[PDB]
């Protein structure tokens, strides 16, 4: 994907909200990142009675 | 009374459910291959 | 529902050879600071409920 | 009794050099973060 | 905390030391590993 395309001299840059991998910065290294965040859930929302 | 208790009175909350500790086939859940999301499923051991 | 799973940063995909990681950081530090990712927060995030 | 109100519900305003060390400890907490110890910690 | 690191007093510190653009100018460093901000405490 997106680390191929990088790796391989195609693309030079991502401009997209990459999360901090730590294998990833193991080869393409970040720089300081947008937004501190995390997964969540989509739940259904449930129909009432 | 009735009526003010059948009306006033009586979910899947994340990893530490027994849905997703124990895992169901009525609950089967889903992502995207080939994601940064994949890799922290494959990180961690639990 | 449930937390922020995994709390980890968006960044930037940047090379280890790119020069350039320097001033751009710099710029980030600059967007928290006057609040430009608070402008994305009015300009993008902040609109809309139920 | 915490009627004591901070700002909002949690609405955050605001939003030594050449040490080899950085890699380390960078990858480092990219193991701690993938782990949640700093969780264990909170 | 500057002071220690620029007249190499703490060769390492760690703190609870924001991450500021001024001091990212004098004093590189490490990973966010706690989420902070300015917030305000009321009643």
């Amino acid at each position: 994907g997106m680390m191929g395309e990088l790796l391989s001299g195609q693309a030079d840059m991502i401009v997209a909200p990459l999360t901090i991998n730590n294998e990833r910065a193991q080869y393409i290294e970040f720089s300081k990142p947008f937004k501190y965040q995390g997964l969540t859930i989509l739940v259904k929302k449930e129909i009432p009675r | 009374a009735n009526l003010a208790a059948f009306l006033v009175l009586d979910r899947i909350t994340g990893i530490n459910d027994p849905r997703l500790r124990n895992p169901s086939d009525k609950f089967i859940y889903a992502t995207v291959k080939q994601s940064s999301v994949d890799i922290y499923f494959r990180r961690q051991v639990e | 529902t449930g937390e922020l799973f995994f709390r980890s940063g968006f960044g930037i995909g940047m090379r280890k050879d790119s020069p350039w990681k320097q001033n751009v950081s710099l710029s980030i530090l600059k967007s928290h600071e006057n609040g430009f990712m608070e402008d994305l927060d009015k300009t993008w995030v902040r609109y809309q409920e139920c | 009794g915490c009627k004591l109100v901070t700002i909002g519900s949690g609405y955050i305003f605001a939003t030594q050099k050449g040490s080899p060390w950085k890699r380390q400890i960078d990858l480092a907490l990219l193991q701690f973060v993938g782990d949640g110890e700093m969780e264990e910690l909170e | 905390m500057i002071g220690e690191v620029v007249y190499q007093r703490a060769v390492m510190a760690v703190g609870s030391l924001t991450i500021n653009e001024e001091r990212s100018e004098v004093v590189d460093f490490s990973v966010p590993f706690v989420e902070t901000g300015i917030s305000v405490m009321v009643s």
